[PDB]
Parts: C-alpha cells; structure tokens; sequence
RNA sequence: GCGGUGCGCCGCGACCGGCUCCGGGACGGCUGGGAAGGCCCCGGCGGGGAAGGUGGCCCGGGGGCCCCGGGUGUUACAGCC
RNA sequence: GCCACUUUUGGUAAGCAGAACUGGCGCUGCGGGAUGAACCGAACGCCGGGUUAAGGCGCCCGAUGCCGACGCUCAUCAGACC
RNA sequence: GCGCCGGAGCCUCGGUUGGCCUCGGAUAGCCGGUCCCCCGCCGGGGUCCGGUGCGGAGAGCCCUUCGUCCCGGGAAACGGGGCGGCCGGAAAGGGGGCCGCCCUCUCGCCCGUCACGCACCGCACGUUCGUGGGGAACCUGGCGCUAAACCAUUCGUAGACGAC
C-alpha cells in the first residue's frame, strides 16, 4: 500500500468457503483505510492472514463497503495506536490528531509518521482508532487547542503569489 | 617520494614576472597615507645615483660594543638638483578605484621639460602646449581655468602635483626632463590646492622636502644584466663536472 | 496609426535535452503567464519579420528590404503559458531571443 | 510541537518611565537611559496598563529554542530597569601572593593601568566601556569597583580586566594571582 | 502588535481557492493551520479551511465555538456584516478592481477621453498654485 | 526596454535565477546596488565556502587559473554566467545584456529600479535563519572599496530625499487642488469612479 | 456553355471527412434504497449529561458600566451532546 | 567470452577465480542514469499529428512561474535519488 | 587637406514598434498628514488625525496620433508656440527648472453642428525610436588648423635579434 491522496475507510467482511466440516463459517469484519476498494480488498487478506488460517483462494469478501463518517461537520479528537518497523524492531505506538472525519485522522497519521520517523505505509499497520473525547486526550500538541477562547494572530504572512506580479516597485508586506 | 633532505626553495616568488622594466624611471606605488592634521609638504623627489664612497661618524647606541666607538659606513651620493613644479592633477575616488579628473599645467613650462612630450625633438617643431599657454593670458580662460580649480576643491580627494627634473644642472648627455607626480599631503583640499597652485612653474628644492636622519624608500630600476642563466640568476645549485649536457 | 500584435519572443524550439525538433517553435507571449490565460492565442497567425540586404517585393507597395516567416500558433506548451508554434519554414536559431509578432487576426471573439 | 501563546509580564517600578519605539525599548529613570533594541529576536512588545505599569513580551507560535527567548528579553529588561534605579557595582579584588598588583586609574575612571603583576615590566593598558567608571575603592586595601548602568558594559569591563590579569605557561592551580570579580551588586540600594 | 486576530467568530475574507472573494466565519480552530468556518449568509457551505487561503477582517460576530449554522446566521444578519461589509473602503477598492476587468473598449475611450481633460485642468491648478506660492516667497 | 533591478535584500542564487533567464529572453538586465545581496546560510560558512573558491587556483599557472572576481557585483556576475551556457555563442551574447554594478551608478540613480518579491530575504528565509551580507563578505575576503561605495551611497541617499520631499511637495499641491477643482471636475470623476479608477 | 487539365510567383477563405487535445451545457443509475447538513434559545412534549462552563455569584486588575484572568455550577441573558 | 537478480564453491577480500537458472552485452541504436559495452525504459525503414514509459520540471535545460498539502531538519564537513 | 556649424540622394549593418524623472527602509510592522509642542540648519521626534490586504495602489501612473473645415457650449486667459540672461551636474557629470523679448494665437484640450480628404472595390511584412550605426563620393557657405610617429644616424644607464 501507498497511502495516495486522501484515505477512506472501508468496513470489509470477509468469510473461508463453505467446506462440509462446517457448513457455515464464521464472518469477520475490519476497519480498513485505503485508497480504494481494491486496495481495500487486499489489506483484508493481509490481515485475516496475518490473523486467522485464511487466504484469498479458500475464502471471500463477503461485503466490501465505504463506511462514511457520521459527523463531518463537528471537529474532533483522535486516537490511533499503531505498530510500524524501524530500520531494527517493531514499535507500538499511540499517536493523537485532530480533525473532521475518522480516515483523515488517518489520512493524517501515516503523513506525519511517514514526516518523523521514515516510516511507509507498507510497514505501517493500524489497529485502533477512537473518538476521544477531550478530558481523555492526553497529547500536549492537540490538547492546546481545548480552550473556549482561543485566539491568536497570524504573524508572519508570508508572500505566496511571487511569481505573478515578479517584477514590481513596492516591497512586499507581511504583516497583516 | 619526497625530497630526502628538505632545503627552502631558491629565488622569492613575491617578485614572479622578472621582465625588463616598462618604464625607466622608477614609480611611486603607494604614497605615505594622508591626515588632514600636518602642513603641506611634498612626499617624493627625483634624484640621480652618483656613485659610492665612505663616512666615520660616532655611533651613540647604548647597549653595543660600538657605543661611542666610530665605524665606517658606506654610502650613496645622489644628485639632486631642485625640481619644477609644472602643473597638479586631481584625483576622485571611485567604486572601480580613483580616477583623474583634471589636470592643469603652467603657463611658461621650461623647454627641458618639454622635451619628454617629443620623441624626437629635432625632427620635430616644438609645438606642444601653444594653444593650451593661451588660455593664461586672456579672461575667455582664466575664468575658464579657475573654475576648474573650484571644481578640484569639491570633488577631487588625491591631489598630486606634477614635477620635473631640471636636467640643464646635470653633467649627463641627457636633457629631456624627467616628470613626476607627487601627491601633496597636508590639510583640506583646498588648503591642499592652494598652497601648489602658487608652486606652479617654480622651484621646490630638497631641503624643504626631506631633512636629515630621516628614513626613506628608494624606487628604481636595477641595473640590468642580461639574458642570464639559472644558476646566474636563480642561484641554483652547479651541477657536478661529469654531467653532459652542462652543469 | 496604431500597433495591432501581441510581443512573444522566440525562445527555442520544441526539444528535449539532447535533441531538437526545428519543426515547432516556442514562443513567450508577453503577457499571458498561465495556461488559463494561453487560451485566447490558439490557432492564431504569427510572423517572425526581418530585415535583409537584397529587395524582396512586399505586397501592398514598393519592393521594400524587410522579409518574413509566417506561421501559426498550434498549442499550449506547459503550465506558464509557453505556447507551441509552426511555421512553414523553420526558424533559424539566429531568431532566439527576438521578437516575433503573433497576430490578432485569425480572431475567435 | 508549536505552542499556541507564550507570555511574561514584567512590573515596572514608579519612578521609572519605560517606552518602547516599535521592538526597540528606552527605559528612563533617576541616572539616565539605556536604549537595547531587539530587532533579532521577533517577538511582540506591548506596554498594557494605563498609568503604563507593566511590559508584556509575547510569543506566539514558537517551539522550544525560540521559546527559550522570552525570560531573555523578560531579564535584559529587568537588568536594564536595575542599572537606571539602582545602578550596577561590580567589586573586584586584586589577589597576589608576592608580586602587589599596582593599579593606577587614569582618565577619570576610563582606564586602567596594571603594574607590577607577577613582578613583569609590561604595564596592562585596558580600557574600559563607555558608560563605565572604574575606581579604587578607600575603606578597602586593593578592591575595585566599576559602576555604570550597563550590565552588559560594566561585567565585560570586568572580564576585559581579569583576563588581562593571567599567568602564562604556568601552573594556574598555584600561581592564583589576578584582579577577580568578587561582589556582583548594585551601586545605591533599597 | 497585533490587530486581528483568529478566533471564534472572526469574519475572513477569502484570498483565491474555490470560495474565492466571499466573506466567511470562523468558527472553530481546527489545527495549527486549517480552521472550520462557514458563511450561512454569503453562499459558502459548512467546511473545514486553511489560514493560507483567508484574510482576516476587524468583523467579530459573537456565537459559540460549537454552534450549528442556524445560529450562526441570526449572529450574522444582527450584526448586519453584509451591509458593512459594502461600506468598507475594502470591498469598494475589491469592486473598482472589478469595474476596471468589466471595462469594455468603449468605456475605455470614454475613460480615456474623461482623464485626458481632468489631467489638464488639475494641472493647469497646480501650476498655478506653484506660482501662487512662489510670488508668496517673493 | 531596460529592466533596472535592486540589489538589496535579494538572495544571491534566488535572484540569478531569474536574472539569468530574462536574459536569455533577450531582456537588456541591469541590476544595481550588489552590495545588499544576502546570501542564505550564516555568515561564517559563506566566507569558508568563498575562501574555499580562492583555494581553487591552477596549480602550474594561477594567472590562468579561475580569476576570483572580489567585488560584489562580479561575484554576481560569474554566479549569473554559471547558470548561463557561456561557451555558446547564445550564452555570450546574453552575458553581454547584464550589467552589474557596486552601489547605483549616476547612469541609474535617478531611475526607478525593481524589486523580485520571488527572490527576496523576507519572503525566501524563515525569520529565525539567519543570512549574510555579500558586501561583507567581498569587502573582507578582498574588495577594497567597501567605505568608498558607502559613502557614496550615503551621499546619493542624502539627495534622493531632497528629491522625494519635492515629489511629497507636488501631491500635496495636486490633492489640494483637486478639492478646489472639484465643483468642475465632478462630471469627469464620475465617469471614473463609476468605471473602477478613483474609489 | 459543359467536361478534362492546370494556376508564372506569393497568399487567403469556405464547407466535408479522418485523427486528435480541450471547453461549455444537460439528464439518469447506485449506496446504509448515500453519510451529513438546511427550514419548522428553536421542529414539538416530557427525561438526562458534562465542558473546550453561557449566564449569574464570588475573588483578583485595567478601568469608565465595559474588558480581562481565576473559582462555583448544568441551562440562565450562549450553545453542545 | 563477459555482466546482472536470486541460489552457490574457494578466498580476509577483490572491477578475483569457478558453477546453476534466466535475461542482457558481444552483434544494438534510441530516452533516462551528468559521464558510461551490461543498470531503468525501450529494441530501429523514411516522415507529419497525438500520447506515454523510465526519469524529470530554480537556471544551464523542454516542463511546477501549482497563491500544492503535512511535518522533520542548522551543519565553523549540512543534505540531495537502483 | 583636416576639424567644427547649417542641403538632395546612394551603399551597407540591423535590432525595435509609447514613455514611467530616482526616498530611505521596516516586515511581530509600515505609509500619508497636521503641526498645537520640544531642539538644530527647512530637518528630527512626541502628540493627534487618516489609510494599512496596501488605492498618495507597478493589480499602478502619465501620454494617446485619423486630418481639416466652419458655428456654439465647457476649460484656458496667469496659457500656447519662437529669441537673450539666473541656477540645478562628478561614481560612468543635467537637451531640466527659472527671468526677461519684438512676435504670435483664440488654433490645440472635452462635448456638440457641418460636411469634405483615392470610398484604391474582403487579404501579408502597415504603424515608430528614424535626421538610426557605419562607409564613400557629391553640395554650397561661415569661423577656424597648419602636426607627429617610424626607419636611417647617434647614445650604452639597455642589449641574443628586435626592444629600451
Ligand atoms: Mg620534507
Ligand atoms: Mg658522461
Ligand atoms: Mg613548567
Ligand atoms: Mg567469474
Ligand atoms: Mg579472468
Ligand atoms: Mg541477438
Ligand atoms: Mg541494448
Ligand atoms: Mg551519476
Ligand atoms: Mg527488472
Ligand atoms: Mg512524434
Ligand atoms: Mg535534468
Ligand atoms: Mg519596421
């Protein structure tokens, strides 16, 4: 997986094929962001492999759906614990961001471990993500923003559009 | 591999183009810096090497063992016949270095001196500077030619005057005139300015330039020698007699 | 009385890196920076006018000495605004760095 | 991590009248004016309070290193209100175990000559800061003492002083000689 | 110092993006740099949006940070912001921007044959006025 | 048809980037006041990385050698000709379109000269970096004519506002005169105000 | 006049067809028979909860009744779930 | 005969010597890797239009002159693409 | 036989197709005023007043070219065009401002009235800076200019030869 533009975020219910040891199998559902379905469909086999005794040759996708998120209009916090590899080990993690909707959380995630520590989207793997509510929240990066009056200036704005006027007169302001 | 025994390298690279000098008469690189705080003078003259001979004089140092003892010493006698100022040029200084800006010569300059403006003076009909010592006796150039100076006194920082030997004193063959730029350094510009402008077309002699036991620097021309060889001039080191192609 | 084309200057022609393809000029219309502004110069004429020693014969007057190499607009040429041109004699490479006027006329308003 | 707002007032006393021309501070009082400007460090300075009491310094989206710049300008403030109230006295003591260190005070407090240090010949020429006035002190043998209002000034006219006074290719644990700053105060007190 | 500042319930003017020109409301600080904001008023949906794309306005129209649209309109037509928002010397010298792009060629003669006169009778008053004002040196 | 730009507060290869594509396009360049050219990166390393340059002198001729052009405006210069292709033809008829100069030249002082927002110190360095003065560093690694071109600069400042206290005398005495002019200029303002020029 | 063939040289326009790049419109299908959101101190009537706590109350300072911090608490003269 | 992925023998190791599978080079241009027998793309009659691959788009140098997005990073030896 | 000042053309090299005549500079801050106030030789600073996504805006300013004809209105009259004096220039020097005169005009600019000017019959390099840079020969006049260099000879402070 490449982590492409902006995730979305699939529940993909998949089950092994009907055998005469047991007529019907057990059905099991995940939270997977990707891309697209295909993708989505692909990082399921993962998974339920890395899981349970299953592959793509002796089981099936049973449901394999966009799940949209519920509030897209209310900003909120959350909560990803993680597991990704460095260049030596394994790490557990628990990283907190805060945003509109569910994937771009995570759509958040996998660019800011990708920034701090070199880690891909293919050695990146997600395991829980939780609207946290914000007495839970306990990052001091997103828990500044928990004030009914917050307030700041914008200090420095600095000159985008530089190449459309390129030769003027006047220096360009910044203060704003 | 390395030199066995290291040994400093023969010959200064400081003074690398080893040509025939361009000129003859030795130049003036670099005056002595000017301050504002001292009386005009005059910071450089021309003379002529006469030859060698000795001195005994009392040496007071005390702390040697020549401390009211009398050494000899050798010296050098230069001749210096008075020289004539015959005009000043100033100078601005630039971003791209200091540039001339208006020079002005005399009204009657001697016909020693104006021997250097001709290559050949006999062939030629001595015409140099006749339509140029008109201006000094008509209000159409003396109007014209203080205006000038008016101007020097704003904009030029360097003024140097211009002086020549005075080669009819001289026991040589030659009479063309040796001339020279000599940077007066003194007050302001204008002080500058109007103390060489009333040492136009007149003498400066030495006394009133240099005086006694002062330490000065000599600019000249060495005396040339020839294509030589590296050993002539380099002073490397003489092969051995067995070699060659010569040693 | 007035002066009717736009300034573009010749600024190579179409190439790669290590080759050239003399068969289609880049002109820098003055001007227009943006391919959302390159749109009004599509299919429009253009000429690269230049003087020369022997007489030509202009039509419309007195055989004159100025010559020219006409030709068209084709295309737009990356998000600046570069616009792609063909004429129907190549341009020679004494052309790079002058001014060619590219017309009105073949106008779409 | 960007925090969102840093800040620290800092009470200016009564007598002292403090303006600050753009990001450039002029704290006046009783012995006269020092001017620092800050045009390196990109903050905002504002002078709340009507009867104009309190200078406020804030920082708005800074990490850690340039956060660190805040109790900075908060203390050249402080220590530019102390040198215009209180003034600044840094006594330092001349330590010498056979040699005296003779020093002589020349140009009304602006120059120092140090003689006779280590028994050597070479007279220390140092001269101090403009704004600085050195002095031998009396009801105390060998004691300096430098006041001004500068900090800056009157600690680095110390320092010129006692790095004038060093031993050289000598065991430094034992030739403990040297004019040392010894009392960091303040000229009048409160 | 500062003059503006991002809040909950600042007014911004947008510089370009697909809301380009319309006034919008800030209404909850998202991130360090993009902001959910809204205008009910002004054509502009309930979104998220960056501080690289919003200019700053002195309008701050008072609701809470978690208050849905319908309460964010009676905030903004009580404080009236689209009536002041016209009265501002900014949109005046946004809207005279946009005469001039509207301007056709025959407005342009006109405007051409408007200033060619208007020049000459100020500066047949200055060069009256400079004279007027050297004889008073005189 | 000649484009005057600013030296000051512009950075070194930001602005030869430019300078040498304009140039290209056949645009007669001068850029004027090299002085202020900054360069990004502190002060310290800048000097290493142009003492490192002088180092680079042939070894069996110097005086064929790569020349280490000290003054600010040929360090500029050789910094446009290595973006340029200057061994072709094309390359040195551009070379021969830049004109460079330390301070402002009185063929250019009394001209409007332009500033490249796109190659600037304010708006290309975040404010907490710090840069480094070219002229500073040519005046120290061997341009001898820095306090000569300062003080000419000063004197050139001095007279440029003597200029411009004449230019605030002039709109004075217009906006002056435009209120006493207004009850027979109402109809001509109208058409511009109604047109998007005088509001 | 028709048909074939071409113009000495340089050019233009028109429509038709092929191959392409792009723009502007307009309609429909699906899904969680879309998810959200819009309108009816305001969707209605009763019930609850806390906080990034609105009123109010108290303390503090900047004041000339406003603004700013801190504490209390649960709809008040804001809103949320 | 040589090289390369992976498997592999001797040797500390080698742009060393010896094998296996497959593809290359040699016999082979072209775009990219600045440079280049072997790498990445791709194999070729002579041309016009369009579009890509690998790789790129400050300037040399076609193309980011996007009001590109989120972070990390100060190097008095920064960093920069099989 | 040369330089300067005031005509027809010819050959050649080519590029261009309106000018912007200038503060310094800050960028977590600026610009414009007012001066009622404080010092200096009009300048600096405070106060207050305006702007500040810049509008005293380079997203800008100036100029605008079809021509002439009459008659009227708006603007001008102090202006428009052409001869003597006062200043403004040095970093690589300003075709700029001002004072007079003998002339001259109600012309120019903005609305209107009136008709004309190859209307060259749909078609390309048109429109300029252009009295362009250079090169010769012709023209008529005015005021001014009458030189050096190199070889050859000599020197010997220099020298392989040149060079000096
Ligand atoms: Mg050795
Ligand atoms: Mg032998
Ligand atoms: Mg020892
Ligand atoms: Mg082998
Ligand atoms: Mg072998
Ligand atoms: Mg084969
Ligand atoms: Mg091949
Ligand atoms: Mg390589
Ligand atoms: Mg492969
Ligand atoms: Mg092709
Ligand atoms: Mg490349
Ligand atoms: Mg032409």
């Amino acid at each position: 997986m490449k982590a492409s533009g902006t995730l979305r975020e699939y529940k993909v219910v998949g089950r092994c094929l009907p055998t005469p040891k047991c007529r019907t199998p057990p059905l099991y559902r995940m939270r997977i962001f990707a891309p697209n379905h295909v993708v989505a469909k692909s990082r399921f086999w993962y998974f339920v492999s890395q899981l349970k005794k299953m592959k793509k040759s002796s089981g099936e996708i049973v449901y394999c759906g966009q799940v949209f998120e519920k509030s897209p209009l209310r900003v909120k916090n959350f909560g990803i614990w993680l597991r990704y590899d460095s260049r030596s080990g394994t790490h557990n993690m628990y990283r907190e961001y805060r945003d509109l909707t569910t994937a771009g959380a995570v759509t958040q995630c996998y660019r800011d471990m990708g920034a701090r520590h070199r880690a891909r989207a293919h050695s990146i793997q997600i395991m829980k993500v939780e609207e946290i509510a914000a007495s839970k929240c306990r990052r001091p990066a997103v828990k500044q923003f928990h004030d009914s009056k917050i307030k700041f200036p914008l200090p420095h704005r600095v000159l985008r559009r530089q190449h459309k006027p390129r030769f003027t007169t006047k220096r360009p302001n910044t203060f704003f | 591999s390395h030199r066995k025994f290291s040994a400093p390298r023969h010959g200064s690279l400081g003074f690398l183009p080893r040509k025939r000098s361009s000129r003859h008469r030795g130049k003036v690189k670099s005056f002595p810096k000017d301050d504002p705080s001292k009386p005009v003078h005059l910071t450089a003259f021309l003379g002529y090497k006469a030859g060698m001979t000795h001195i005994v004089r009392e040496v007071d140092r005390p702390g040697s063992k020549v401390n009211k003892k009398e050494v000899v010493e050798a010296v050098t006698i230069v001749e210096t016949p008075p020289m004539v100022v015959v005009g000043i040029v100033g100078y601005v200084e630039t971003p791209r270095g200091l540039r001339t800006f208006k020079t002005v010569f005399a009204e009657h300059i001697s016909d020693e001196c104006k021997r250097r403006f001709y290559k050949n003076w006999h062939k030629s009909k001595k015409k140099a500077f006749t339509k140029y010592c008109k201006k000094w006796q008509d209000d159409a150039g003396k109007r014209q030619l203080d205006k000038d100076f008016s101007s020097m006194k704003k904009y030029c920082q360097v003024i140097r005057v211009l002086a020549h030997t005075q080669m009819r004193l001289l026991p040589l063959r030659q009479k063309k005139a040796h001339l020279m730029e000599i940077q007066v350094n003194g007050g302001t510009v204008a002080e500058k300015l109007d103390w060489a402008r009333e040492r136009l077309e007149q003498q400066v002699p030495v006394s009133q330039v240099f005086g006694q036991d002062e330490m000065i620097d000599v600019i000249g021309v060495t005396k040339g020698k020839g294509y030589k060889g590296v050993t002539s001039r380099w002073h490397t080191k003489k092969l051995p007699r067995k070699t060659h192609r010569g040693l | 009385s007035g002066r009717l084309w736009c300034k573009a200057i010749f600024a190579g022609y179409k190439r790669g890196l290590r080759n050239q393809r003399e068969h289609t000029a880049l002109l820098k219309i003055e001007g227009v920076y943006a391919r959302d502004e390159t749109e009004f110069y599509l299919g429009k004429r253009c000429a690269y006018v230049y003087k020369a020693k022997n007489n030509t014969v202009t039509p419309g007057g007195k055989p004159n000495k100025t010559r020219v190499i006409w030709g068209k607009v084709t295309r737009a040429h990356g998000n600046s605004g570069m616009v792609r041109a063909k004429f129907r004699s190549n341009l020679p490479a004494k052309a790079i760095g002058h001014r060619i006027r590219v017309m009105l006329y073949p106008s779409r308003i | 991590m960007k925090t969102i707002l840093s800040n620290q007032t800092v009470d200016i006393p009564e007598n002292v009248d403090i303006s600050l021309k753009g990001r450039t501070v002029i704290v006046k009082g009783p012995r006269g004016t020092l001017r620092r400007d800050f045009n390196h460090i990109n903050v905002e300075l504002s002078l709340l309070g009507k009867k104009k009491k309190r200078l406020r310094v804030d920082k708005w989206w800074g990490n850690r290193k340039e956060l660190a710049t805040v109790r900075t300008i908060c203390s050249h403030v402080q220590n530019m209100i102390k040198g215009v109230t209180l003034g600044f006295r840094y006594k330092m003591r001349s330590v010498y175990a056979h040699f005296p260190i003779n020093v002589v005070i020349q140009e009304n407090g602006s120059l120092v000559e140090i003689r006779n240090f280590l028994g050597e010949k070479y007279i220390r020429r140092v001269r101090m800061r403009p704004g600085v006035a050195c002095s031998v002190s009396q009801a105390q043998k060998d004691e300096l003492v430098l006041e001004g209002n500068d900090i800056e000034l009157v600690s680095n006219s110390a320092a010129l002083i006692q790095q004038a006074t060093t031993v050289k290719n000598k065991d430094i644990r034992k030739f403990l000689d040297g004019i040392y700053v010894s009392e960091k105060g303040t000229v009048q007190q409160a | 110092v500062f003059r503006r500042f991002v809040e909950v319930g600042r007014v911004a003017y947008v510089s370009f993006g697909p809301h380009a020109g319309k006034l919008v409301a800030i209404v909850d600080v998202i991130d360090q740099n993009r902001a959910l904001v809204d205008g009910p008023c002004t054509r502009v949906r309930r979104q998220a949006m960056p501080f690289k794309c919003m200019q700053l306005t002195d309008f701050i129209l008072k609701f809470p940070h978690s208050a849905r649209q319908k309460y964010v309109r009676k905030a903004w037509e009580k404080a009236d912001i689209n009536t002041k928002w016209a009265a501002t010397r900014w949109a005046k010298k946004i809207e005279a921007r946009e005469r001039k792009a509207k301007m056709t060629d025959f407005d342009r003669y006109k405007v051409m044959k408007a200033k060619k006169m208007r020049n000459r009778i100020i500066k047949n008053e200055v060069k009256k006025l400079q004279r007027a004002a050297l004889l008073k040196a005189s | 048809q000649v484009l005057v730009l600013d030296g000051r507060g512009h950075l070194l290869g930001r602005l030869a980037a430019i300078v040498a594509k304009q140039v290209l396009l056949g645009r007669k360049v001068v850029v004027v006041r090299c002085e202020g050219i900054n360069i990004s990166g502190n002060f310290y390393r800048n000097k290493l990385k142009y003492l490192a340059f002088l180092r680079k002198r042939m070894n069996t001729n110097p005086s064929r050698g790569p020349y280490h052009f000290r003054a600010p405006s040929r360090i500029f210069w050789r910094t446009v000709r290595g973006m340029l292709p200057h061994k072709t033809k094309r390359g040195q008829a551009a070379l021969d379109r830049l004109k460079v100069f330390d301070g402002i030249p009185p063929p250019y002082d009394k001209k409007k000269r332009m500033v490249v927002p796109a190659a600037l110190k304010v708006v290309r360095l975040k404010p907490t970096r710090k840069f480094a003065y070219l002229g500073r560093l040519a005046h120290e690694v061997g341009w001898k004519y820095q306090a000569v071109t300062a003080t000419l600069e000063e004197k050139r400042k001095e007279k440029a506002k003597i200029h411009y206290r004449k230019k605030k005398q002039l709109m004075r005495l217009r906006k002056q005169a435009e209120k006493n002019v207004e009850k027979k200029i109402s109809k001509f303002t109208d058409v511009l105000k109604t047109h998007g020029l005088l509001v």
